[PDB]
């Protein structure tokens, strides 16, 4: 019975190893079925997204400063409270387009 | 070493015995199928690569071919035959023959694994509890074939191998990782690592479902909210109190 | 003879196509909806983001 739990204790190590690497890389591929998903469906075929997502390639390719990119980010916050037709949105796409 | 003609395959990559359904859209290789069951009833199954062309060049297929054994050849009316396959085991491309079938020569893969009750065990373990819970997310398979083809039917780990491998929806190329390898122990570990991508798929896609369904009923119940009061406002006026 | 509503029952089956054009309307405004089901746990609609 001491050979049994030493055994038991050992499966018990492995398919928490195994239960570890199914979660270490689920919580990230959460991520990229994320950032596929809202590539794909917002325009569905269109893909309104990727207008809006090539200056996200251009925030994590050349927009690197935090105190630089804090103003961007909440600017992208900005950028999906209104239309992007409206008079005022010009400026706003301008913003980031010239700090981009 | 096994002089038998070839049936290649477009997109199914048939595994050593797995039990699986192959439809023929060509006539020299609708005649190397019969051939091949006039002649003691033994197919090799190779599939071709990346765009496939439609007649498969000797050299356009991959490195291990897998050797088969007809079931029966039925023809279908409109043309196409459907051939019914099983397989016996994989064999090792040297070179084949342009003349309009496809000619094996030839090898075999007589390699079984070493550290078999030590390290092998524990790795057919993980095997078992990957493919375990693989349809408890998968959903689109059998349970009971999946615990019948299990180590407590079938004992064989290259059988066992090919079998986990062949019940994913993978590409033309990472069933022929599978197919190709002579050490068994190094699939195992590449085919746990598929299961968990495919189980890192399909738990993701039940939280996407289990995601979605909250935030429909706040959707259906906020729509309910504001068409209906929006217009619990009209009847305080009574007339809007002279049209506004 | 035709006019005393022959046409009407291929009008409702005009109507047949309106209701199939109503589904994938509905189902456009559906799948439009649920990609933000999917955003509202990405983020999207927690205390710290917009």
């Amino acid at each position: 019975l001491l050979r049994d739990l030493e055994r038991f204790e050992l499966d018990k190590k492995i398919a928490a190893r195994v239960k570890e690497q199914m979660d270490q890389n689920q919580r990230e591929y959460y991520l990229r079925e994320q950032m596929k998903a809202i590539q794909k469906e917002l325009g569905g075929g269109e893909d309104f997204l990727t207008e809006i997502e090539e200056l996200r390639e251009r925030i994590e390719k050349k927009g690197m400063p935090e105190p630089v990119k804090e103003k961007a980010l909440k600017e992208l916050k900005r950028l999906e409270r209104m239309q992007p037709g409206s008079p005022e949105a010009t400026v706003s796409r301008t913003y980031l387009d010239w700090l981009l | 070493r096994l002089e038998l003609p070839v049936l290649p395959l477009r997109n199914t990559v048939v595994l050593p015995h797995t039990t699986t359904g192959v439809d023929v859209g060509r006539l020299k290789s609708k005649r190397a199928v019969e051939e091949a069951l006039s002649a003691d009833r033994l197919l090799f199954l190779v599939t071709q690569k990346d765009p496939e062309v439609d007649d498969p060049a000797p050299e356009d297929l991959y490195a291990v071919g897998t050797l088969a054994v007809v079931k029966q050849a039925m023809r279908l009316p409109d043309g196409t035959l459907q051939v019914m396959v099983e397989a016996r085991s994989r064999a090792r491309l040297l070179s084949y023959v342009a003349a309009p079938y496809l000619r094996a020569v030839g090898e075999a893969i007589p390699e079984p694994p070493l550290k078999d009750p030590e390290l092998a065990r524990v790795l057919v373990n993980e095997v078992q509890e990957a493919f375990e819970r693989y349809l408890q997310n998968h959903k689109t398979l059998r349970l009971d074939r999946y615990q019948q083809e299990a180590v407590k039917s079938t004992r064989d780990p290259a059988i066992l191998a090919d079998l986990v491998a062949h019940h994913a929806t993978w590409t033309l190329e990472e069933k022929q990782t599978i197919l190709e390898t002579p050490e068994v122990e190094e699939r195992l570990k590449r085919v746990l690592a598929l299961l968990l991508r495919d189980l890192e798929r399909f738990e993701l896609d039940k939280k996407i479902a289990a995601r979605v369904k909250e935030q429909m009923d706040q959707n259906q119940r906020e729509y309910y909210l504001r068409e209906q009061m929006k217009a619990i406002q009209k009847e305080l006026g009574g007339g809007e109190d002279f049209l506004t």
